[PDB]
RNA sequence: GUACGUGAAAUUGCUGAAAGGGAAGCAUUGGAAAUCAG
RNA sequence: GUUUGGGUAUAGGGGCGAAAGACUAAUCGAACCAUCUAGUAGCUGGUUC
RNA sequence: GCAGAUCUUGGUGGAAGUAGCAAAUAUUCAAAUGAGAACUUUGAAGACUGAAGUGGGGAAAGGUUCCAUGUGAACAGCAGUU
RNA sequence: GGAAGUCGGCAAAAUGGGAAUCGAUUCCCACUGUCCCUAUCUACUAUCUAGCGAAACCACAGCCUGGGGAACGGGCCAGGCAAAAUCAGCGGGG
RNA sequence: UGGACCCACUAAUAGGGAGCUGGGUUCCUACUGAUGAAG
RNA sequence: AUGUGGAACGGGGUAUUGUAAGCAGCUGCUGAGAUUAAGCCUUUGUUCCCAAGAUUUG
RNA sequence: AAAACUUUCAGCAACGGAUCUCUUGGCUCUCGCAUCGAUGAAGAACGCAGCGAAAUGCGAUACGUAAUGUGAAUUG
């Protein structure tokens, strides 16, 4: 369905950016039903929504 | 009716001179048209893996020849309607001849 | 409601109407003029083909700036187009007309489009930054019906000669 | 049938009739078709 | 390779201006608004069977 | 008693489906919803703003535009399930 | 080849610079599609398509030659002529 | 004809009719291409 | 519309560049490697597809 | 030399809102009367109904209370 509010809440509870919020593609029904932040934290614990890790500035070649 | 074949497409000749900002989108359009004219179908679905393979080098660079696996699978909405599913094949040297996959 | 034509009688006809449609009146007229007189099944094939860009609607009257094409050679003209919105509306009314015909109890095989017409609708005002971008909606109605296909005197001289000729015969 | 009394003109669509080689309109006479009348 | 926010003051042949005869709410042949005003017409254009 | 007054008010035309549509590089594949998907949502891929941001906040100003649910009559020079 | 173009090195290339006269001018050197003399390449527009969709202007219109005392004009006179519907250009005629 | 009346070339550099810039005063129709129904 | 039929690839020739990665020991493989019709030529190569749909015609 | 196109005519359908009829309105004339406010006026604001946004009425006693008259409603 539509998951704008779910993504916004997911970023709010994960304390990260909504670009880094990863929302499972083949559990859309359950994610859509999860509407409040308590349900969103439930999805976080079950692993349906995962916070993507950060990227890197590669100091490796910066040192090189 | 339901068949699967490994084709090779000469992408070098299907986008000779095309604009650099349209290479990847026209590549997808040529792939689906290639599948249509081979399997004699209408609905053709592009595997996201093959889309990744097309856009690996950027929107302006596409490999000259690509190995494709065209499967004329039966549709899941109408048992009399049939579609083609195109997925990329990872081969060492793309210059091989067309074959039939079991 | 009364239509533009004497038919729509219960003997052979079926009715369909669409009012205040967001479709261009000029394109709607072209589609109506093209499909007029066609068989119902032939019209469905034609409209499907226009949707799929295999045949085209000739633009007879409102042909200013319309490009030329090969697909118009089946109607003896060069300016043809593929107005998809008008085709969608006409297809819906034709489907409704067929459904009304089935409800009335007519023979679906002999049904042809006897009377199709497009009329202008009250224009809709929208602003342009000043001037207007007036819309031109269309009133379209369709009538489909199954196809179905001397007391001179004689003067005294004239008849007397005719009687004399008969006597000679 | 609320976009609702009556519902004109400009303008538009359909049908029928007719005309059309760089104008169209109008007038006079008459034919042709249609129509009415004594 | 002084600028500027807010507060306040200056009001119409006035104010303001390093002065362009410039700005003063997209208007400065002379701000805008309403009355006198239905202003003044040797003039122009229309004036109906 | 109107044919005019660059007349007043209202309505309607030909031009004409014509001129034209916006700057701001760029979108593609699959799936879901849905009557309907180039434009909605998710994933994957490719890009951009590149800390003097297409970032996060405020003052003036606006005033409910905020959030949820539903709709797709009218508005979003295409479309729309937004 | 090197300003031969143009009122003239306008604009680019030399990286702009050397000497004289009063920043300007001149001179010599230098550079180059300004030119001989144009050719080629790319993007956008224009083209077609789906959707949306105007305005100015509008007595009516739309071929030319000679004449119509003028103002010759498109209507009038005498001629050449004259065949549907259209598309993309260029702008002569308003 | 090429260059700043001038000096060259040239066989010759003859005379006239019916888009642009400098110093000087203080829609339709035409033209060109492209289709196109029809005895 | 079953044919010296067409198409997609493949080989060869012809061209462009310049001797690849790797294996190695500048040298050898290596005038190699990459590209080659997108408006190049050829094909006893393989695979695939066509004896179909619509419209107008005395 | 048929269609299409353009134009003219007629029927129908559109567009538009003219005409005809109406009218709890306006305009004009005549007659009668003299009555605002610090005991808070005119005006403005904000509220008040079971379901009301505007109009009207009213003011926390709020689409009103008291008193008098009518006599059986209000109305979606």
């Amino acid at each position: 369905a539509n998951l704008r509010t779910q993504k916004r809440l997911a970023a709010s509870v994960l304390k990260c950016g909504k670009r880094k919020v990863w929302m499972d593609p083949n559990e859309i029904s359950e994610i859509s039903n999860a509407n409040s932040r308590q349900n969103v934290r439930k999805l976080i614990k079950d692993g349906l929504v995962i916070r993507k890790p950060n990227l890197m500035h590669s100091r490796f070649r910066i040192r090189k | 009716q339901v068949v699967t074949r490994d084709y090779t497409i000469h992408m070098h000749k299907r986008l000779y001179g095309v604009s650099f900002k349209k290479r990847a989108p026209r590549a997808i359009k040529e792939i689906v048209a290639f599948a249509q004219k081979h399997m004699q179908t209408k609905e053709v679905r592009v595997d996201p893996s093959l889309n990744k393979e097309v856009w690996k080098r950027g929107i302006r660079n596409v490999p000259h020849r690509l190995r494709l696996r065209l499967s004329r699978k039966r549709s899941d909405e109408d048992d009399k309607a049939l579609y083609t599913y195109v997925q990329a094949v990872d081969v060492a040297n793309p210059k091989m001849e067309t074959t039939v996959v079991e | 409601v009364r239509y533009s034509a004497s038919p729509a009688l219960e003997t052979k006809c079926a009715k369909a109407r669409g009012a205040y449609l967001r479709t261009h009146f000029k394109n709607s007229r072209e589609v109506a003029f093209t499909i007029n007189g066609m068989s119902l099944k032939k019209a469905f094939i034609f409209l499907d083909n226009v949707k799929e860009h295999k045949q085209a609607v000739p633009f007879r009257r409102f042909n200013g700036g319309v490009g030329r094409t090969a697909q118009g050679k089946e109607f003896g003209v060069t300016q043809a187009r593929w107005p998809v919105k008008s085709v969608k509306f006409f297809y819906d009314l034709l489907k409704n007309a067929e459904a009304n015909a089935e409800a009335k109890g007519l023979d679906m095989d002999k049904l042809i489009i006897k009377h199709v017409q497009v009329n202008a609708a009250p224009k809709q005002r929208r602003r342009t930054y000043v001037t207007a971008y007036l819309s031109s909606p269309s009133h379209i109605e369709i009538i489909v019906a199954e196809e179905e296909e001397t007391v001179s005197r004689v003067s005294l001289k004239q008849g007397a000669k005719a009687r004399n000729l008969a006597a000679r015969k």
